[PDB]
C-alpha cells in the first residue's frame, strides 16, 4: 500500500536505510510507481509487514526517480525486491537463477513471510546466501 | 446519610452481625443475592430473612422487598452499606438485597435464628 | 484478473486521499483505508456495514467501491472455477483462495435463500402436504409398519449400536499418526463413551427426550 | 477505468467539512476477524 | 351498575371446582352472560370509576384459571375424537376457534374453505401451524360424525363461553392499555403503552408484575412452545413473548436483541417496581427516563466492535533451545507430545519385505509398519502395539465440565 | 373464604417444621385453588425435597393434576404414591377415579388390591369411621 | 435447525435438511421414500415391494402378471437418483404422447431439440 509501507525519495535514504537497521532486516522493493506487477509486491509486502515488524522492516522506491542504483541490476530493471542485514546485500537462490533479487511476484503472503525468516535466519548466521524454502523455477 | 424509607436499619453491631450470618450463608449456598434472587425465595417460602441496602439509589426499586416480606412475615433488614453487602456474600459488585434461606440441617441455622429474631425486634 | 479489485482499491484510496489534502492527513488515509478494508469484509461475511460516525459522501462512495468489487470478485470466482473445471491452467494458491471465495459465495446464496423462505413461508401449500402425508400414511396402513420406539432405558440391542456408533466416529483417526486438538477432544468422548457406557447411554437418551438446543 | 466513481469523488469533495473529516469513526472490525484468529489458532496451536 | 363486580368475582371463584363441570357448568353458563356483558358494558363507557382496579386486578387472574379450566373440558370433550388437537394449537381461543371450524361440516369433508377458515376464521393460523393440523388430521382425527348430537351441543356451549371469556379479557386488556400511561407510567416509557398493558395484565396489577421476578417476564405472552415447531433464531433469543417485540429491542440489530432482551426484562421489572411504590398522582418517571438511557447506550455498545489490533508480530525468530528438562511430572506431559514407542516402530519399514498394511474402509493406505514382529505379523495381530497409557486423549477443562453437567442432567432425570 | 391467612398460617407451620407432610400437603392444595397457578411445579419440587417423597405429598400432587386435568400425569403420580406406599387409602380411591375417567379398566387394580386399606389414609378413615366392607368402601367413596 | 457458522458468516438452518447430521442419511432415506410412493402410485408400490408378510426380492415379483400389470415394470432409487422403467403396449404409449402434446402444444417440432442424450456413446 502507499500509506502503509513508507517509501523513500532519494538514493541517500535508500543507503541510509539499509545500512542503519542492525537489529532488523531491510527489504527494499526497488519498483515503478504504477506498474501491475510492482503494485502487487507492494500490496503483499504491505500485509508481511506488519506481521514481521520484530524481524524485518519494508520499504518502498521508485527505480525511475532513484536511478542511484542501477548498479544493484546491471540495468534490467522489472519491478524487483532487496534484502539487506548489516549494510551485506542477501544473497536468496530460489529457482530463478538470480539469487540476488527476488524479480516475481509471489501471491502466498505466508508463503513470502516464512521466505523472509529464513533470510533473517541466514543473516543472524552470517550466511550472504541462503536456500528459500519453495522453489519457485516457474514465476521468474 | 441513609434513605428514612429504608426500614428497619440495622444497628451497627447488629448490621455487621448480619454480614457475618450472609458470608457463612453465601459458603453454604444458604445465600441468594439480588432484588430478584430474593423475591423469587420469598415467593418460593425459603426466605428466612431479607437483608436490603439503604445506600441502594434508587431506593424504590428495593421497596417492593419489605412489603412482601410483610405480606409474607418474614423479618427483614436494612443494612446501611449495599458494598458491603455484596462483599458479604462473595461480589465485588454492589448487591442491594439479598435472602439468608431456610435449610434445618445447616451448620449455621442457630446463627440465622438469631438474626432472624433481632430483626424481629427491630420490626415493632 | 485478480489483480484488477487490488487496482481499484488502491486508485479509490488514492481519489480519496486527494478530495482530503488537510493537515494530519497521512493518519486520516490509513483509518480511511482500514474502513475500506472493514466494509469489504463485511460483505463478505454479508454483514451490512452501517458505521454511525462515517459521513455520508465517503460512506457512499464505500459502497460504490465494494459493489465493484463483487461485480469483479464474484465473477471471477466463478471464472476460476470454471476454469478448474475444464483443467486448463490456475496458479496453487489462487485455486485454494477461489475455493474460499466460492465457498463464501456459496454461503451467501444459501443462506439468502433460507432468508427468503423464512420471509415468505414454506413453499409446500398444504393442499399438496395434505396429499404426500396422506400416501405416505397410506403406505405405511399397506405395511402395517411397528413404529420405532424410543430406545428403551434398558434396551436389548443397545450396546452392540453404541459399540458401532463409536467404531465409525473413531475410524476417521485410526489412519492419523497426530491429532489436532478438535480430533483428540473427539477422541477422548469416544473413549469416555466406551469405558463409562452405561453413563454415555444415559446421556444419549436424555438428548433424545430433550436436547432440543445445540452447539452451532 | 475509473470513471464511474470521479463523479462521487468529486460530490465527497464538495461536502466534507475539516472538523468531519477529523472526526470519523477510526473502524472496529464487524466481523469479529481478530477473535476468530486467536480461537483458530489457539486450536490449532501446533 | 358499579356494585356488581365482587358478584362477579365470587361467581368466577365457584367455577374453580374440576372437570367433570356440569351441573357446575350449568351454573357457569349462568354465571356467564349474567356477567361477561355488563362487565363489557361497563368497560365500554366511560367516566364510570378510575378505581376499578384493583378489583380488576384481584378478578384477571380468576377470569385466566376459568378460560384455563374451560380450556381442560374442550380438550376432555375432544380427547379421543381428536387427541392431537391439544398438542398441535396450544392457545385455547384458538383451539376453540379450530373445534369449531372443524365441527362446522357441509363441504368440510373435501375443502370448505376448510384450509381458507383456519387463516381467516381461526385468525392466529400461520402457515406452519396449519401444515401441522392438516398432518394430524391426515393421521389421528377420526372425523366419524360426533359421538352424540349432545356431546357436539355441549361443545358448541365451551366454545361460546371460552370465546365470550377470551372477549371479555381482551376489553380488561384494552382498559388497562387505555389506563396504564396514569398506572405504570415508567413501564410504558420503558416499553411502550401497548405491551405494558399485555405484561401487566397477565400479570394481575403492578403490583403482580413487580412481584415477577425479571427472568420470568422475558416468557410471558409466549406461544405454548410446542416441541414440533421451529425455534432457533439467528437472535439467539429464546424467549420471544411481549417484550422481545418492543420497539426497545426490535429496533436494534439481532446481534444484541438477547443481552438486550435480558436488560430489558430487568429493567422493566424495575420500573414495574418503582410504578408500584409510588402513590397516585406522582408520575415521576425520571428514573425510568434513565433507564432507558443507559440501555440505549448498552445498545450502542453491543453493535460497536473492537477497534482493529495492531497485527500481532511473529517473535524475531532466534531458535533457542535451552529447555533442557525432564521429571516424572513434566514428562507424562511431553509424553503425550512424544511419538511413542510403538509409533516409532511403525515408522521403521522392513526393507526387502512388502510391509503390513491396515485396510481401513476409509482409506487403504495405512501403514502398519514394522510395530508387529515379523512372526507376529505373520501369525496374527497385537496388543503389544497398544503399551501407553499417558496419551490416551484426555478431554480439555471445558469438555470435562460439559460431560460432568450432562451427567448431572441424566441423574436428575432418572429421579 | 380467607386464603392469605391459610397460606401464612401454613408457612409459619413449615417454619416450625419442614419436614412435615401434611402441612405441604395443605400447601399443595391451597396452590391448587388457583391465586398463584404458577410458582406450583417449583413449590411441588420444594415438598418433595423437604418430605423426601413422601407417600402423602405424591397423592396431593396427583390429585392436584387431577383437578387440573392432565390426567395422565395424574395417574403417574398416584401410581408413584402407590409404589412409595401401598397400604395408604385415599390414593387408591383417587386412582380408581382416574381410572373411571379415562377409558382403562380396573382388573388389574382389584388383582393389585389384596393389600390393606385403612391403616391409614383420612377420607378412608373417616368412611370406615362411618362399617366393614372394603369393595364396598371404595365404592361408595367413588360415587 | 442449528445455526450454521463460518469464518465470521453465520445462518440458521431453518429450511434445507443437513447432510452431515449422521442420522441425516436415513432421514433422506425416508424422505425419498415418500417422493418414490408418488412417483409409483401407492398400488405400484405395493406391486413392487410385494404383501408385507413377505416382502420380494429387488426387481422380483410374486408374477408375471403384476409385473405386466402397470407400466412401471422396475423402480429403483439410488439417493436423488431415480431410475424407472416403463414398458408400453403401443397404444398406451400413443395415447401418452397425444395427452402430452394436448398439455403442452409442438407445432414446430423443435422437441428433440433440448432433448438430453448420453454423448459419452
Amino acid at each position: 500500500a502507499s500509506v502503509l509501507l513508507p517509501q523513500l525519495r532519494t538514493g541517500w535514504h535508500v543507503d541510509q536505510a539499509i545500512v542503519t537497521e542492525t537489529k532488523r532486516l531491510v527489504v527494499i522493493r526497488f519498483g515503478r510507481k504504477n506498474d501491475r506487477q510492482c503494485m502487487i509486491m507492494d500490496e503483499l509486502l504491505s500485509s508481511i509487514a506488519e506481521r514481521v515488524r520484530n524481524f524485518a522492516v519494508i520499504y518502498l522506491c521508485d527505480i525511475d526517480e532513484v536511478s542511484d542504483f542501477d548498479e544493484m541490476y546491471e540495468l534490467t530493471d522489472p519491478m524487483t525486491v532487496m534484502f539487506f542485514y548489516h549494510n551485506k546485500h542477501m544473497m536468496c537462490d530460489f529457482g530463478t537463477g538470480n539469487n540476488n533479487k527476488l524479480n516475481f511476484i509471489v501471491d502466498d503472503k505466508q508463503e513470502m513471510i516464512d521466505i523472509l525468516e529464513t533470510i533473517f535466519r541466514g543473516a543472524r548466521k552470517n550466511k550472504g546466501l541462503v536456500v528459500s524454502p519453495y522453489d519457485y523455477n516457474h514465476k521468474r | 446519610a441513609p434513605n428514612p424509607k429504608a426500614f428497619p436499619l440495622a444497628d451497627a453491631a447488629l448490621t455487621q452481625q448480619i454480614l457475618d450470618v450472609v458470608q457463612q450463608a453465601a459458603n453454604l449456598r444458604q445465600l441468594k443475592k439480588g432484588a430478584n434472587e430474593a423475591t423469587k425465595t420469598l415467593n418460593r417460602g425459603i426466605s428466612e430473612f431479607i437483608i436490603m441496602a439503604a445506600d441502594c439509589e434508587p431506593i424504590e426499586i428495593l421497596l417492593h422487598l419489605p412489603l412482601l416480606c410483610e405480606d409474607k412475615n418474614v423479618p427483614y433488614v436494612f443494612v446501611p452499606s449495599r458494598v458491603a453487602l455484596g462483599r458479604a456474600c462473595g461480589v465485588s459488585r454492589p448487591v442491594i438485597a439479598a435472602s439468608i434461606t431456610t435449610n434445618d440441617a445447616s451448620a449455621i441455622k442457630t446463627q440465622i435464628y438469631a438474626v432472624k429474631d433481632k430483626i424481629e425486634t427491630l420490626l415493632i | 484478473d485478480a489483480y484488477y479489485d487490488l487496482e481499484l482499491r488502491n486508485s479509490v484510496m488514492d481519489d480519496i486521499l486527494e478530495m482530503m489534502p488537510e493537515s494530519i492527513r497521512q493518519k486520516k488515509a490509513r483509518t480511511i483505508l482500514q474502513h475500506l478494508s472493514e466494509a469489504w469484509r463485511c460483505w463478505k461475511a454479508n454483514i451490512p456495514w452501517d458505521v454511525p460516525g462515517m459521513p455520508a459522501p465517503i460512506k457512499k462512495i464505500i459502497e460504490r467501491y465494494i459493489k465493484s468489487k463483487a461485480d469483479a470478485w464474484v465473477s471471477a470466482a466463478h471464472y476460476n472455477r470454471e476454469r478448474i473445471k475444464r483443467g486448463a491452467h490456475v496458479e496453487k494458491t489462487m485455486v485454494k483462495k477461489n475455493l474460499g471465495r466460492l465457498t463464501r459465495l456459496w454461503i451467501k446464496n444459501e443462506q439468502e435463500r433460507q432468508r427468503q423462505i423464512q420471509k415468505n413461508g414454506p413453499e409446500i401449500t398444504p393442499e399438496e402436504a395434505t396429499t404426500i402425508f396422506s400416501v405416505m400414511v397410506e403406505w405405511l396402513e399397506s405395511r402395517s409398519f411397528s413404529p420405532i420406539p424410543f430406545p428403551p432405558l434398558t434396551y436389548k440391542n443397545d450396546t452392540k449400536i453404541l459399540v458401532l456408533a463409536l467404531e465409525d466416529l473413531k475410524d476417521v483417526y485410526a489412519s492419523k499418526v497426530r491429532l489436532n486438538a478438535s480430533e483428540r477432544e473427539e477422541l477422548a468422548l469416544i473413549e469416555e463413551a466406551y469405558d463409562n457406557p452405561h453413563d454415555t447411554l444415559n446421556r444419549i437418551k436424555k438428548y433424545l427426550l430433550t436436547q432440543r438446543v445445540f452447539k452451532p | 477505468g475509473n470513471v464511474d466513481l470521479n463523479k462521487l469523488t468529486e460530490e465527497r469533495e464538495k461536502l466534507l467539512q475539516s472538523q468531519i473529516d477529523e472526526n470519523l469513526a477510526q473502524l472496529t472490525k464487524n466481523a469479529s476477524n481478530p477473535i476468530q484468529v486467536n480461537k483458530p489458532n489457539a486450536a490449532t496451536d501446533a | 351498575p358499579f356494585e356488581i363486580l365482587p358478584e362477579s368475582i365470587e361467581l368466577f371463584r365457584t367455577l374453580a371446582l374440576i372437570s367433570p363441570d356440569r351441573l357446575s357448568l350449568s351454573e357457569t353458563a349462568q354465571i356467564l352472560p349474567k356477567i361477561v356483558d355488563l362487565k363489557r358494558i361497563l368497560q365500554q363507557q366511560e367516566i364510570d370509576f378510575i378505581k376499578l382496579l384493583p378489583f380488576f386486578n384481584e378478578i384477571i387472574p380468576l377470569i385466566k384459571s376459568n378460560i384455563k379450566l374451560m380450556h381442560n373440558f374442550l380438550i376432555s370433550l375432544y380427547s379421543r375424537r381428536f387427541p392431537e388437537l391439544s398438542s398441535l394449537i396450544p392457545s385455547p381461543l384458538q383451539y376453540s376457534k379450530v373445534i369449531s371450524i372443524l365441527e362446522n361440516e357441509n363441504y368440510s369433508k373435501n375443502e370448505s374453505d376448510e384450509l381458507f377458515f383456519h387463516l381467516e376464521n381461526k385468525a392466529k393460523l400461520t402457515r406452519e401451524q396449519i401444515l401441522v393440523l392438516t398432518m394430524s388430521m391426515k393421521t389421528s382425527f377420526k372425523n366419524k360424525e360426533p359421538l352424540d348430537i349432545k356431546t357436539r351441543t355441549q361443545i358448541l356451549e365451551a366454545n361460546s363461553i371460552l370465546e365470550n371469556l377470551w372477549k371479555l379479557q381482551e376489553d380488561i386488556g384494552q382498559y388497562i392499555a387505555s389506563k396504564i400511561s396514569i398506572i405504570a407510567p415508567n413501564v410504558c416509557f420503558l416499553v411502550g403503552p401497548e405491551i405494558a398493558a399485555q405484561l401487566i395484565a397477565h400479570a394481575g396489577g403492578v403490583l403482580e408484575f413487580s412481584r415477577i421476578p425479571s427472568c420470568n417476564i422475558a416468557s410471558i405472552g409466549k406461544n405454548k412452545h410446542l416441541s414440533h415447531e421451529l425455534h432457533t433464531l439467528e437472535s439467539g433469543v429464546r424467549q420471544e413473548g411481549y417484550l422481545f417485540a418492543s420497539d426497545m429491542i426490535q429496533k436494534f440489530p439481532v446481534s444484541v436483541h438477547k443481552q438486550m432482551l435480558r436488560m430489558l426484562c430487568a429493567k422493566v421489572s424495575l420500573a414495574a417496581r418503582v410504578d408500584a411504590g409510588q402513590k397516585n398522582g406522582d408520575r415521576n418517571t425520571v428514573l425510568a427516563h434513565k433507564w432507558k438511557a443507559e440501555l440505549s447506550k448498552k445498545a450502542r455498545k453491543l453493535s460497536e466492535a473492537p477497534s482493529i489490533s495492531e497485527t500481532k508480530a511473529l517473535p524475531i525468530p532466534e531458535d533457542q533451545p535451552k529447555k533442557k528438562r525432564a521429571g516424572r511430572k513434566f514428562r507424562k506431559y511431553k509424553e503425550k507430545f512424544r511419538l511413542s514407542h510403538v509409533r516409532q516402530l511403525q515408522n521403521r519399514m522392513e526393507f526387502g519385505k512388502q510391509e503390513q498394511t491396515v485396510l481401513d474402509s476409509y482409506g487403504e493406505e495405512v501403514g502398519l509398519g514394522m510395530s508387529n514382529t515379523s512372526l507376529q505379523q505373520a501369525v496374527g495381530a497385537t496388543s503389544g502395539s497398544r503399551r501407553s497409557a499417558g496419551n490416551q486423549a484426555k478431554l480439555t477443562k471445558v469438555m470435562k465440565h460439559r460431560i460432568s453437567e450432562a451427567n448431572q442432567q441424566a441423574d436428575e432425570f432418572l429421579i | 373464604g380467607n386464603l392469605d391467612q391459610a397460606e401464612l398460617l401454613v408457612t409459619q407451620a413449615l417454619q416450625k417444621f419442614p419436614s412435615n407432610a401434611l402441612l405441604w400437603v395443605e400447601q399443595i392444595k391451597l396452590f391448587k385453588h388457583g391465586n398463584k397457578s404458577s410458582l406450583k411445579k417449583t413449590i411441588f419440587q420444594d415438598a418433595l425435597r423437604r418430605t423426601q417423597n413422601d407417600h402423602r405429598v405424591l397423592l396431593e400432587i396427583g390429585v392436584s393434576f387431577y383437578a387440573e386435568a392432565q390426567y395422565e400425569t395424574s395417574l403417574k403420580w398416584l401410581e408413584r404414591a402407590l409404589k412409595k406406599c401401598s397400604r395408604y387409602g385415599d390414593t387408591w380411591v383417587w386412582l380408581f377415579r382416574t381410572y373411571a375417567r379415562l377409558g382403562k379398566d380396573t382388573v388389574d387394580l382389584y388383582n393389585m388390591f389384596d393389600q390393606c386399606e385403612p391403616t391409614y389414609g383420612p377420607e378412608w378413615i373417616a368412611a370406615s369411621k362411618n362399617c366393614t366392607p372394603r369393595e364396598i368402601l371404595l365404592r361408595l367413596m367413588n360415587d | 435447525n442449528v445455526v450454521i457458522n463460518f469464518k465470521d458468516m453465520s445462518h440458521v438452518n431453518k429450511y434445507g435438511l443437513i447432510r452431515g447430521l449422521k442420522f441425516a442419511s436415513f432421514i433422506f432415506q425416508y424422505y425419498g421414500l415418500v417422493i418414490d410412493l408418488l412417483l409409483l402410485g401407492q398400488e405400484r408400490a405395493t406391486d413392487l415391494a410385494g404383501p408385507a408378510n413377505n416382502p420380494n426380492e429387488f426387481m422380483q415379483f410374486k408374477s408375471k402378471e403384476v409385473e405386466k400389470a402397470h407400466p412401471i415394470r422396475l423402480y429403483t432409487r439410488y439417493l436423488d437418483r431415480i431410475y424407472m422403467l416403463f414398458h408400453f403396449e403401443e397404444d398406451e404409449g400413443e395415447e401418452l404422447t397425444d395427452e402430452y402434446l394436448a398439455e403442452n402444444p409442438d407445432p414446430n417440432f423443435e422437441n428433440s431439440i433440448g432433448y438430453n442424450n448420453r454423448k459419452c456413446w
